[PDB]
């Protein structure tokens, strides 16, 4: 009596045939096991509920009991729910970097995450290096990037350059990355992107006591209040260290400071659902904040090592390959000179 | 409905 489910990661598609009593947890486990992700703490299963709200699957309940939009298969998006503080320090596996890279690039390209042009071109140069490998004047002739969406729409139509003049600027940078591993360009992409003001921020529309409209931001470090007009710079910052507790009562959402003699900050949200979603994200972000500031578990040390073994194997498999190619590129230089 | 998250 199996229900069919489709799970789409940022670059792969999975079908499972679950039982009707299968938990989110059990499905999640089959997913990360299928693609060899062990850094599971960052990720979740996203879906559309019966009213078209995009919703995180709850791992401790039956999949079928969570108001999933009815169709065969059920459709989930495997996505990053949480972002590390430093991609260099905390993204261990190749799979993990790639899914983060792809999810963040989508956000940059569709203008969800704001990016100045120069930085946009620079990020575009690292994506090109990952997709096309070392630039090559033979293979990469003019307009070899013509069929590629490399910049955000906002960059394209507020600057006078044409798409070829953008492509040319991205090419200069692509030449400088010659010798960069595909995977090492992914990380450089992430090292630039993780510094942007809007990277790793979940915003919700809120109103203050008075009633002035605002945004709330929740990220790995805490909560922020932004003006309606400006989601780049916080008005005030609420880092975990400076917060006693965080509470909702229906539409009312409250931040109580550490300083018992300091007054509480109070906000209202359009619905209870928004307030549940906000508190869950704070809980999840705070949980990983605290874990980040504790020695690697034994498990994590083994992932760090398993990761190191596998990259070495790949490094050698790329040298063994490159060695046989230079035998063949020569074996033609020999037969080309015997002719001439 | 109410809920409290202790941060500190």
């Amino acid at each position: 009596k199996t229900i069919s489910v489709r799970v789409t990661t940022m670059d792969a598609e999975l079908e499972f045939a679950i039982q009707p009593n299968t938990t989110g947890k059990q499905l999640f486990d089959q997913v990360v096991k299928t693609i060899g992700l062990r850094e599971v703490w960052f990720f979740g299963l996203q879906y559309q509920d019966t009213k078209g709200f995009s919703t995180w699957l709850k791992l401790n309940k039956k999949v079928t009991a969570q108001d999933v939009r009815k169709e065969s298969p059920l459709l989930f998006k495997f996505r990053a729910k949480f972002y590390p503080e430093d991609v260099s320090e905390e993204l261990i596996q190749d799979i993990t970097q790639r899914l983060f890279f792809l999810q963040v690039k989508e956000g940059i390209l569709n203008d969800d995450i704001y990016c100045p042009p120069e930085t946009a071109v620079l990020l575009a140069s690292y994506a090109v290096q990952s997709k096309y490998g070392d630039f090559n004047k033979e293979v990469h002739k003019s307009g070899y990037l013509a069929g590629d969406k490399l910049l955000p729409q906002r960059v394209l139509e507020q600057h006078k350059l044409n798409k070829d003049q953008w492509e040319e600027r991205i090419q200069v940078w692509h030449e400088e990355h010659r010798g960069m591993l595909r995977e090492d360009a992914v990380l450089e992409y992430l090292k630039i992107a993780q510094d942007l003001e809007m990277y790793g921020v979940n915003y919700f529309s809120i109103k203050n006591k008075k009633g002035s409209e605002l945004w709330l931001g929740v990220d790995a470090l805490g909560l922020n209040i932004y003006e309606q007009n400006d989601r780049l710079t916080p008005k005030i910052g609420f880092p975990w260290s400076e917060i006693r507790n965080i509470s909702f009562n229906d539409k009312k959402f409250v931040i109580k400071p550490i300083d018992k003699k300091a007054p509480d900050f109070v906000f209202y949200a359009p619905r209870l659902r928004i307030n549940k979603r906000i508190l869950a994200l704070c809980m999840g972000n705070h949980e990983l904040y605290m874990r980040r500031r504790k020695p690697d578990t034994i498990e994590v040390q083994q992932m760090k090592a398993q990761a190191r073994e596998e990259k070495h194997q790949k490094q050698m498999e790329r040298a063994m390959l490159e060695n046989e190619k230079k035998k063949r590129e020569m074996a033609e230089k020999e037969k080309e000179k015997i002719e001439r | 409905q109410k809920k409290k998250l202790v941060i500190n």
